[PDB]
Protein backbone atom coordinates (compact mmCIF):
# COMPACT_ATOMS: atom_id res chain seq x y z
CA UNK A 1 0.00 0.00 0.00
CA UNK A 2 1.14 3.38 0.77
CA UNK A 3 4.25 3.87 3.46
CA UNK A 4 7.84 2.29 3.77
CA UNK A 5 8.04 0.94 0.61
CA UNK A 6 9.53 3.30 -1.98
CA UNK A 7 12.49 1.87 -0.05
CA UNK A 8 13.46 -1.55 0.92
CA UNK A 9 15.15 -1.45 4.42
CA UNK A 10 12.21 0.80 5.97
CA UNK A 11 9.85 -1.73 8.09
CA UNK A 12 6.08 -1.33 9.18
CA UNK A 13 4.67 -2.00 12.86
CA UNK A 14 4.12 -5.61 12.05
CA UNK A 15 7.92 -5.68 11.11
CA UNK A 16 7.98 -6.85 7.49
CA UNK A 17 9.60 -5.02 4.07
CA UNK A 18 7.04 -4.74 1.13
CA UNK A 19 9.37 -3.82 -1.67
CA UNK A 20 11.14 -7.21 -0.76
CA UNK A 21 7.53 -9.18 -1.00
CA UNK A 22 7.28 -7.76 -4.40
CA UNK A 23 10.68 -9.20 -5.43
CA UNK A 24 9.04 -12.53 -4.72
CA UNK A 25 6.23 -11.41 -7.06
CA UNK A 26 8.25 -11.48 -9.67
CA UNK A 27 9.98 -15.02 -9.15
CA UNK A 28 6.38 -16.50 -9.51
CA UNK A 29 5.75 -14.70 -13.08
CA UNK A 30 9.23 -16.16 -14.20
CA UNK A 31 9.66 -19.91 -15.28
CA UNK A 32 9.19 -23.21 -13.96
CA UNK A 33 12.64 -24.21 -11.88
CA UNK A 34 13.30 -27.34 -10.13
CA UNK A 35 15.47 -29.20 -8.45
CA UNK A 36 15.78 -32.78 -6.89
CA UNK A 37 18.48 -34.02 -4.27
CA UNK A 38 19.72 -37.40 -4.58
CA UNK A 39 22.09 -39.04 -1.98
CA UNK A 40 24.74 -38.88 -4.83
CA UNK A 41 23.84 -35.68 -7.04
CA UNK A 42 21.53 -33.60 -7.55
CA UNK A 43 19.36 -33.29 -11.05
CA UNK A 44 18.54 -29.70 -12.51
CA UNK A 45 15.26 -29.57 -14.75
CA UNK A 46 14.00 -25.77 -16.09
CA UNK A 47 10.75 -25.02 -18.37
CA UNK A 48 12.78 -22.56 -20.88
CA UNK A 49 9.32 -21.64 -22.48
CA UNK A 50 9.34 -21.48 -26.50
CA UNK A 51 8.05 -17.92 -27.17
CA UNK A 52 8.09 -18.11 -30.92
CA UNK A 53 9.42 -20.77 -33.77
CA UNK A 54 11.93 -18.22 -34.56
CA UNK A 55 13.27 -18.91 -31.33
CA UNK A 56 16.40 -21.34 -31.20
CA UNK A 57 15.62 -23.81 -28.42
CA UNK A 58 18.74 -25.78 -26.16
CA UNK A 59 20.91 -22.57 -27.12
CA UNK A 60 19.38 -19.86 -24.29
CA UNK A 61 19.57 -21.70 -20.90
CA UNK A 62 18.78 -20.92 -17.86
CA UNK A 63 21.40 -23.37 -16.44
CA UNK A 64 24.51 -21.90 -15.81
CA UNK A 65 28.06 -22.89 -14.02
CA UNK A 66 29.84 -22.40 -10.65
CA UNK A 67 33.47 -23.41 -10.68
CA UNK A 68 32.92 -26.72 -12.95
CA UNK A 69 30.90 -28.47 -10.39
CA UNK A 70 28.11 -26.62 -9.15
CA UNK A 71 24.87 -26.34 -11.47
CA UNK A 72 22.96 -23.58 -10.90
CA UNK A 73 19.67 -22.88 -12.71
CA UNK A 74 17.23 -19.38 -12.05
CA UNK A 75 13.67 -18.30 -11.65
CA UNK A 76 12.54 -14.76 -11.90
CA UNK A 77 13.58 -11.85 -14.01
CA UNK A 78 16.27 -13.43 -16.67
CA UNK A 79 19.37 -10.77 -17.18
CA UNK A 80 18.92 -10.13 -12.77
CA UNK A 81 19.77 -13.96 -13.04
CA UNK A 82 22.39 -13.43 -14.85
CA UNK A 83 23.97 -11.00 -12.75
CA UNK A 84 23.95 -13.04 -9.36
CA UNK A 85 25.69 -15.88 -10.91
CA UNK A 86 27.93 -13.82 -12.12
CA UNK A 87 28.78 -12.97 -8.38
CA UNK A 88 29.08 -16.77 -7.32
CA UNK A 89 31.63 -17.12 -9.85
CA UNK A 90 34.14 -14.74 -8.74
CA UNK A 91 33.64 -16.53 -5.39
CA UNK A 92 34.31 -19.54 -6.88
CA UNK A 93 37.60 -18.55 -8.43
CA UNK A 94 38.59 -16.65 -5.61
CA UNK A 95 38.10 -19.11 -3.16
CA UNK A 96 39.68 -21.64 -5.24
CA UNK A 97 42.65 -19.60 -5.81
CA UNK A 98 43.54 -19.09 -1.69
CA UNK A 99 42.87 -22.35 -0.28
CA UNK A 100 43.61 -24.45 -3.27
CA UNK A 101 40.27 -26.59 -2.81
CA UNK A 102 36.45 -26.16 -4.33
CA UNK A 103 34.32 -24.51 -3.06
CA UNK A 104 32.41 -26.31 -0.05
CA UNK A 105 28.91 -26.18 -0.84
CA UNK A 106 27.64 -25.11 2.69
CA UNK A 107 30.32 -22.44 2.07
CA UNK A 108 28.69 -20.95 -1.21
CA UNK A 109 25.19 -20.85 0.81
CA UNK A 110 26.12 -18.59 3.24
CA UNK A 111 28.10 -16.44 0.68
CA UNK A 112 25.76 -15.66 -1.72
CA UNK A 113 23.36 -15.22 0.57
CA UNK A 114 24.82 -12.19 2.18
CA UNK A 115 25.43 -10.15 -1.03
CA UNK A 116 21.92 -10.03 -1.60
CA UNK A 117 21.31 -9.19 2.22
CA UNK A 118 24.01 -6.44 1.65
CA UNK A 119 21.55 -4.86 -0.96
CA UNK A 120 18.18 -5.52 1.52
CA UNK A 121 20.02 -3.30 3.74
CA UNK A 122 20.87 -0.34 1.98
CA UNK A 123 17.76 1.80 1.15
CA UNK A 124 19.33 3.36 -1.90
CA UNK A 125 20.03 -0.14 -4.08
CA UNK A 126 17.41 -2.43 -5.30
CA UNK A 127 17.22 -5.98 -3.60
CA UNK A 128 17.58 -9.23 -6.45
CA UNK A 129 14.20 -10.52 -8.27
CA UNK A 130 15.26 -13.87 -8.65
CA UNK A 131 15.90 -17.17 -6.88
CA UNK A 132 18.39 -19.68 -7.59
CA UNK A 133 18.31 -22.95 -6.81
CA UNK A 134 22.10 -24.67 -6.70
CA UNK A 135 23.91 -27.47 -5.15
CA UNK A 136 25.94 -29.91 -6.59
CA UNK A 137 28.93 -32.57 -5.36
CA UNK A 138 31.70 -32.41 -3.31
CA UNK A 139 34.11 -33.88 -1.10
CA UNK A 140 31.31 -33.77 1.76
CA UNK A 141 29.12 -35.18 -0.56
CA UNK A 142 25.91 -33.86 -2.10
CA UNK A 143 24.06 -30.68 -1.02
CA UNK A 144 21.00 -28.40 -2.34
CA UNK A 145 19.85 -25.28 -1.49
CA UNK A 146 17.34 -22.67 -2.80
CA UNK A 147 18.04 -19.18 -1.82
CA UNK A 148 14.74 -16.57 -1.77
CA UNK A 149 15.72 -13.15 -3.29
CA UNK A 150 14.69 -12.10 0.64
CA UNK A 151 18.27 -13.40 1.47
CA UNK A 152 17.28 -16.24 2.88
CA UNK A 153 18.30 -20.08 2.36
CA UNK A 154 17.99 -23.84 3.46
CA UNK A 155 18.80 -27.15 2.84
CA UNK A 156 16.52 -28.86 0.82
CA UNK A 157 15.62 -32.85 -0.74
CA UNK A 158 13.33 -30.64 -3.30
CA UNK A 159 13.10 -27.16 -3.93
CA UNK A 160 10.81 -25.37 -6.77
CA UNK A 161 9.82 -22.16 -7.76
CA UNK A 162 8.28 -20.23 -10.37
CA UNK A 163 4.47 -20.39 -11.72
CA UNK A 164 3.96 -23.97 -11.98
CA UNK A 165 5.64 -24.32 -8.26
CA UNK A 166 2.52 -25.48 -7.01
CA UNK A 167 2.05 -28.57 -9.01
CA UNK A 168 5.90 -29.02 -9.18
CA UNK A 169 5.98 -28.95 -5.21
CA UNK A 170 2.92 -31.87 -4.90
CA UNK A 171 4.74 -34.04 -7.18
CA UNK A 172 8.43 -33.74 -5.16
CA UNK A 173 6.20 -34.49 -2.46
CA UNK A 174 5.14 -37.59 -3.25
CA UNK A 175 8.98 -37.88 -4.34
CA UNK A 176 9.87 -37.60 -0.25
CA UNK A 177 7.47 -39.64 1.27
CA UNK A 178 8.01 -42.28 -1.40
CA UNK A 179 11.98 -42.81 -1.50
CA UNK A 180 13.24 -41.31 2.50
CA UNK A 181 16.57 -40.96 0.32
CA UNK A 182 15.64 -38.85 -2.32
CA UNK A 183 15.71 -41.23 -5.29
CA UNK A 184 18.76 -42.74 -7.04
CA UNK A 185 20.25 -40.37 -9.66
CA UNK A 186 19.68 -42.09 -12.59
CA UNK A 187 15.85 -42.31 -12.11
CA UNK A 188 15.66 -38.88 -10.47
CA UNK A 189 16.54 -37.75 -14.32
CA UNK A 190 13.53 -39.31 -15.72
CA UNK A 191 11.47 -37.79 -12.83
CA UNK A 192 12.53 -34.40 -13.15
CA UNK A 193 11.65 -34.02 -16.33
CA UNK A 194 7.74 -35.49 -15.33
CA UNK A 195 7.39 -32.91 -12.50
CA UNK A 196 8.13 -29.97 -15.33
CA UNK A 197 5.61 -31.56 -18.15
CA UNK A 198 2.88 -31.86 -15.39
CA UNK A 199 3.83 -28.44 -13.96
CA UNK A 200 3.33 -26.66 -17.77
CA UNK A 201 -0.27 -27.37 -17.38
CA UNK A 202 -0.35 -23.52 -15.82
CA UNK A 203 1.92 -22.19 -18.66
CA UNK A 204 0.13 -23.66 -20.99
CA UNK A 205 -0.52 -21.21 -23.70
CA UNK A 206 2.66 -21.34 -25.36
CA UNK A 207 5.22 -24.38 -26.23
CA UNK A 208 7.88 -25.44 -23.91
CA UNK A 209 12.07 -26.95 -24.34
CA UNK A 210 12.98 -29.51 -21.35
CA UNK A 211 17.09 -28.94 -21.00
CA UNK A 212 18.34 -31.14 -18.53
CA UNK A 213 22.38 -30.78 -16.15
CA UNK A 214 23.61 -33.38 -13.43
CA UNK A 215 26.18 -33.60 -11.05
CA UNK A 216 26.50 -36.66 -9.64
CA UNK A 217 29.41 -38.08 -7.50
CA UNK A 218 29.87 -41.91 -9.92
CA UNK A 219 28.02 -41.32 -13.78
CA UNK A 220 29.02 -37.05 -14.11
CA UNK A 221 32.42 -37.99 -11.56
CA UNK A 222 31.95 -35.17 -9.26
CA UNK A 223 31.72 -32.36 -11.90
CA UNK A 224 28.63 -30.92 -13.49
CA UNK A 225 28.01 -31.78 -17.44
CA UNK A 226 24.39 -31.55 -19.46
CA UNK A 227 22.26 -34.61 -20.10
CA UNK A 228 21.69 -35.24 -23.67
CA UNK A 229 21.16 -37.71 -26.16
CA UNK A 230 19.46 -41.14 -25.60
CA UNK A 231 19.18 -40.03 -21.12
CA UNK A 232 17.28 -36.87 -22.42
CA UNK A 233 15.17 -38.74 -24.73
CA UNK A 234 14.07 -41.46 -22.06
CA UNK A 235 13.90 -38.47 -19.68
CA UNK A 236 10.89 -37.11 -22.44
CA UNK A 237 9.63 -40.43 -22.78
CA UNK A 238 9.26 -41.15 -19.28
CA UNK A 239 7.52 -37.55 -18.40
CA UNK A 240 5.16 -38.16 -21.67
CA UNK A 241 3.64 -41.83 -20.43
CA UNK A 242 2.76 -40.26 -17.49
CA UNK A 243 1.12 -37.35 -17.85
CA UNK A 244 -1.19 -39.39 -20.39
CA UNK B 1 63.34 -7.21 -8.14
CA UNK B 2 63.24 -10.75 -7.36
CA UNK B 3 66.02 -13.17 -7.14
CA UNK B 4 64.99 -17.09 -7.52
CA UNK B 5 64.31 -19.52 -4.79
CA UNK B 6 63.74 -23.07 -5.93
CA UNK B 7 64.27 -23.47 -9.53
CA UNK B 8 63.35 -26.37 -12.30
CA UNK B 9 66.18 -26.55 -14.82
CA UNK B 10 64.94 -27.36 -18.84
CA UNK B 11 62.40 -28.20 -21.50
CA UNK B 12 63.05 -29.94 -24.86
CA UNK B 13 60.33 -29.80 -27.39
CA UNK B 14 60.27 -30.68 -31.01
CA UNK B 15 57.52 -31.22 -34.26
CA UNK B 16 56.26 -33.52 -35.63
CA UNK B 17 54.30 -34.99 -38.84
CA UNK B 18 50.84 -35.25 -36.41
CA UNK B 19 51.81 -33.53 -32.93
CA UNK B 20 54.43 -32.13 -31.33
CA UNK B 21 56.82 -33.77 -28.13
CA UNK B 22 57.16 -31.55 -25.05
CA UNK B 23 59.18 -33.10 -21.89
CA UNK B 24 61.09 -32.05 -18.65
CA UNK B 25 63.21 -33.87 -15.67
CA UNK B 26 61.46 -33.63 -13.01
CA UNK B 27 63.03 -31.78 -10.06
CA UNK B 28 63.19 -28.43 -7.65
CA UNK B 29 66.35 -27.68 -7.41
CA UNK B 30 67.51 -24.81 -4.30
CA UNK B 31 70.66 -23.85 -5.71
CA UNK B 32 73.40 -26.87 -4.57
CA UNK B 33 70.44 -28.98 -2.49
CA UNK B 34 68.45 -31.04 -4.84
CA UNK B 35 65.91 -30.67 -2.57
CA UNK B 36 62.76 -31.67 -3.82
CA UNK B 37 62.43 -34.23 -6.26
CA UNK B 38 59.39 -35.83 -8.43
CA UNK B 39 57.88 -32.31 -9.10
CA UNK B 40 55.94 -32.09 -12.03
CA UNK B 41 57.02 -29.24 -15.26
CA UNK B 42 54.05 -30.08 -17.66
CA UNK B 43 50.36 -29.01 -16.51
CA UNK B 44 48.30 -29.99 -19.48
CA UNK B 45 45.77 -27.84 -19.89
CA UNK B 46 42.34 -29.09 -21.85
CA UNK B 47 43.35 -31.71 -23.28
CA UNK B 48 44.72 -30.57 -26.68
CA UNK B 49 47.52 -29.03 -25.10
CA UNK B 50 50.26 -29.44 -22.53
CA UNK B 51 52.37 -26.62 -21.10
CA UNK B 52 56.03 -26.88 -19.54
CA UNK B 53 57.60 -24.71 -17.06
CA UNK B 54 60.95 -24.75 -16.05
CA UNK B 55 62.65 -21.91 -13.49
CA UNK B 56 61.11 -20.93 -10.23
CA UNK B 57 58.53 -23.11 -8.68
CA UNK B 58 57.05 -20.53 -6.70
CA UNK B 59 55.58 -18.86 -10.32
CA UNK B 60 54.99 -22.62 -11.48
CA UNK B 61 52.18 -23.39 -9.03
CA UNK B 62 50.99 -19.81 -9.78
CA UNK B 63 50.37 -20.30 -13.51
CA UNK B 64 49.29 -23.69 -12.43
CA UNK B 65 45.93 -22.46 -11.17
CA UNK B 66 45.68 -19.50 -13.75
CA UNK B 67 45.56 -22.56 -16.26
CA UNK B 68 43.22 -24.54 -14.82
CA UNK B 69 40.85 -21.25 -14.37
CA UNK B 70 41.23 -20.53 -18.06
CA UNK B 71 39.13 -23.91 -18.39
CA UNK B 72 36.83 -23.16 -15.92
CA UNK B 73 36.31 -19.41 -18.19
CA UNK B 74 35.44 -21.20 -21.21
CA UNK B 75 33.09 -23.37 -19.69
CA UNK B 76 31.76 -19.35 -17.99
CA UNK B 77 29.13 -17.39 -20.03
CA UNK B 78 28.05 -20.18 -22.78
CA UNK B 79 25.81 -23.52 -22.67
CA UNK B 80 29.36 -25.60 -24.43
CA UNK B 81 32.81 -24.34 -24.71
CA UNK B 82 34.62 -27.50 -24.87
CA UNK B 83 34.14 -28.28 -28.29
CA UNK B 84 31.89 -26.08 -29.82
CA UNK B 85 34.53 -23.37 -29.45
CA UNK B 86 36.93 -25.39 -28.05
CA UNK B 87 40.08 -24.42 -26.68
CA UNK B 88 43.44 -23.48 -28.49
CA UNK B 89 47.20 -23.34 -27.53
CA UNK B 90 47.17 -19.75 -28.92
CA UNK B 91 44.81 -18.73 -25.84
CA UNK B 92 47.44 -19.74 -23.83
CA UNK B 93 50.25 -18.22 -25.08
CA UNK B 94 49.28 -14.98 -25.61
CA UNK B 95 47.55 -15.05 -21.59
CA UNK B 96 50.95 -15.70 -20.46
CA UNK B 97 52.85 -13.51 -22.64
CA UNK B 98 50.61 -10.57 -21.80
CA UNK B 99 50.96 -11.54 -17.58
CA UNK B 100 54.45 -11.94 -17.72
CA UNK B 101 55.20 -8.79 -19.55
CA UNK B 102 53.20 -6.78 -17.44
CA UNK B 103 54.54 -8.01 -14.04
CA UNK B 104 58.55 -7.38 -16.40
CA UNK B 105 57.10 -4.17 -16.13
CA UNK B 106 55.91 -3.44 -12.59
CA UNK B 107 59.11 -4.83 -11.50
CA UNK B 108 58.42 -7.96 -10.33
CA UNK B 109 58.36 -10.27 -13.12
CA UNK B 110 56.59 -14.23 -13.36
CA UNK B 111 60.00 -16.28 -13.11
CA UNK B 112 59.30 -18.62 -15.70
CA UNK B 113 60.93 -20.35 -18.79
CA UNK B 114 57.69 -21.49 -20.74
CA UNK B 115 57.04 -23.95 -23.94
CA UNK B 116 53.53 -24.12 -25.01
CA UNK B 117 53.00 -27.61 -27.16
CA UNK B 118 49.88 -28.46 -28.52
CA UNK B 119 47.97 -28.99 -31.67
CA UNK B 120 45.33 -26.69 -32.69
CA UNK B 121 41.41 -27.38 -33.30
CA UNK B 122 43.26 -26.83 -37.20
CA UNK B 123 45.54 -29.73 -35.79
CA UNK B 124 48.60 -27.90 -36.86
CA UNK B 125 51.29 -27.65 -34.61
CA UNK B 126 52.08 -24.73 -32.14
CA UNK B 127 55.40 -24.65 -30.65
CA UNK B 128 56.35 -21.50 -29.13
CA UNK B 129 58.56 -19.96 -25.97
CA UNK B 130 57.61 -17.14 -23.43
CA UNK B 131 59.50 -16.21 -20.79
CA UNK B 132 59.68 -13.39 -17.68
CA UNK B 133 61.39 -10.96 -20.25
CA UNK B 134 58.98 -10.86 -22.92
CA UNK B 135 60.44 -13.12 -25.73
CA UNK B 136 57.94 -14.61 -28.20
CA UNK B 137 59.41 -16.87 -31.10
CA UNK B 138 58.10 -19.72 -32.95
CA UNK B 139 60.76 -22.72 -34.54
CA UNK B 140 60.56 -26.60 -34.95
CA UNK B 141 63.09 -26.99 -32.52
CA UNK B 142 62.68 -25.46 -28.86
CA UNK B 143 64.23 -25.67 -25.92
CA UNK B 144 64.81 -23.40 -22.62
CA UNK B 145 67.54 -22.63 -20.41
CA UNK B 146 70.65 -24.96 -20.44
CA UNK B 147 69.29 -27.23 -23.19
CA UNK B 148 68.54 -24.09 -25.46
CA UNK B 149 72.47 -24.34 -25.90
CA UNK B 150 73.53 -27.88 -24.95
CA UNK B 151 70.16 -30.25 -25.55
CA UNK B 152 68.94 -28.57 -29.00
CA UNK B 153 71.83 -28.56 -32.09
CA UNK B 154 70.92 -32.23 -31.44
CA UNK B 155 66.95 -32.24 -32.16
CA UNK B 156 68.28 -29.30 -35.29
CA UNK B 157 69.75 -32.37 -37.03
CA UNK B 158 66.13 -34.14 -36.66
CA UNK B 159 64.17 -31.47 -38.31
CA UNK B 160 66.35 -27.57 -39.32
CA UNK B 161 64.04 -25.95 -41.34
CA UNK B 162 59.99 -25.83 -41.20
CA UNK B 163 59.73 -27.24 -44.18
CA UNK B 164 61.26 -30.64 -42.64
CA UNK B 165 58.85 -31.36 -40.52
CA UNK B 166 56.52 -34.02 -42.00
CA UNK B 167 59.74 -36.03 -42.56
CA UNK B 168 59.92 -36.69 -38.73
CA UNK B 169 57.46 -39.94 -37.36
CA UNK B 170 56.51 -39.80 -33.97
CA UNK B 171 58.91 -42.68 -33.42
CA UNK B 172 61.62 -40.27 -34.80
CA UNK B 173 60.87 -37.52 -32.76
CA UNK B 174 60.47 -39.56 -29.31
CA UNK B 175 63.86 -41.47 -30.36
CA UNK B 176 65.37 -37.93 -30.41
CA UNK B 177 63.76 -36.38 -27.20
CA UNK B 178 65.39 -39.60 -25.53
CA UNK B 179 68.56 -38.98 -26.28
CA UNK B 180 68.24 -34.99 -25.83
CA UNK B 181 67.65 -36.59 -22.12
CA UNK B 182 70.37 -38.42 -21.85
CA UNK B 183 72.64 -35.51 -22.65
CA UNK B 184 70.86 -33.46 -20.38
CA UNK B 185 71.25 -35.72 -17.72
CA UNK B 186 75.01 -36.59 -18.16
CA UNK B 187 75.99 -32.66 -18.54
CA UNK B 188 74.01 -30.54 -16.52
CA UNK B 189 74.64 -30.81 -12.80
CA UNK B 190 70.84 -29.86 -12.05
CA UNK B 191 69.30 -32.55 -14.22
CA UNK B 192 67.98 -35.86 -12.84
CA UNK B 193 67.68 -39.03 -14.15
CA UNK B 194 63.15 -38.89 -13.75
CA UNK B 195 61.86 -37.28 -16.71
CA UNK B 196 58.20 -36.91 -17.89
CA UNK B 197 57.10 -36.89 -21.90
CA UNK B 198 53.58 -35.47 -22.96
CA UNK B 199 53.30 -36.42 -26.68
CA UNK B 200 50.60 -34.45 -28.32
CA UNK B 201 48.86 -35.88 -31.03
CA UNK B 202 46.20 -34.90 -33.13
CA UNK B 203 44.36 -38.03 -34.15
CA UNK B 204 44.82 -40.18 -30.91
CA UNK B 205 44.97 -37.35 -28.48
CA UNK B 206 46.96 -36.96 -25.08
CA UNK B 207 49.19 -39.62 -23.85
CA UNK B 208 50.95 -39.24 -20.85
CA UNK B 209 53.94 -40.67 -19.34
CA UNK B 210 54.59 -40.48 -16.46
CA UNK B 211 58.45 -41.53 -14.82
CA UNK B 212 60.59 -42.48 -17.24
CA UNK B 213 64.05 -43.45 -16.73
CA UNK B 214 66.83 -42.78 -18.71
CA UNK B 215 68.58 -46.06 -20.61
CA UNK B 216 71.81 -47.21 -22.22
CA UNK B 217 73.64 -45.34 -19.30
CA UNK B 218 77.41 -45.44 -20.44
CA UNK B 219 79.84 -45.48 -18.13
CA UNK B 220 82.02 -48.71 -18.66
CA UNK B 221 84.83 -45.92 -20.40
CA UNK B 222 85.62 -44.42 -17.00
CA UNK B 223 87.33 -47.32 -15.38
CA UNK B 224 90.02 -47.00 -18.42
CA UNK B 225 90.69 -43.52 -17.59
CA UNK B 226 92.82 -42.93 -14.59
CA UNK B 227 94.55 -39.96 -13.19
CA UNK B 228 93.58 -36.50 -13.79
CA UNK B 229 95.44 -36.61 -16.68
CA UNK B 230 99.05 -37.79 -16.03
CA UNK B 231 99.51 -41.14 -13.68
CA UNK B 232 102.61 -41.13 -12.12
Amino acid sequence: GTGYDLSNSVFSPDGRNFQVEYAVKAVENGTTSIGIKCNDGVVFAVEKLITSKLLVPQKNVKIQVVDRHIGCVYSGLIPDGRHLVNRGREEAASFKKLYKTPIPIPAFADRLGQYVQAHTLYNSVRPFGVSTIFGGVDKNGAHLYMLEPSGSYWGYKGAATGKGRQSAKAELEKLVDHHPEGLSAREAVKQAAKIIYLAHEDNKEKDFELEISWCSLSETNGLHKFVKGDLLQEAIDFAQKEIN
Amino acid sequence: TQQPIVTGTSVISMKYDNGVIIAADNLGSYGSLLRFNGVERLIPVGDNTVVGISGDISDMQHIERLLKDLVTENAYDNPLADAEEALEPSYIFEYLATVMYQRRSKMNPLWNAIIVAGVQSNGDQFLRYVNLLGVTYSSPTLATGFGAHMANPLLRKVVDRESDIPKTTVQVAEEAIVNAMRVLYYRDARSSRNFSLAIIDKNTGLTFKKNLQVENMKWDFAKDIKGYGTQK
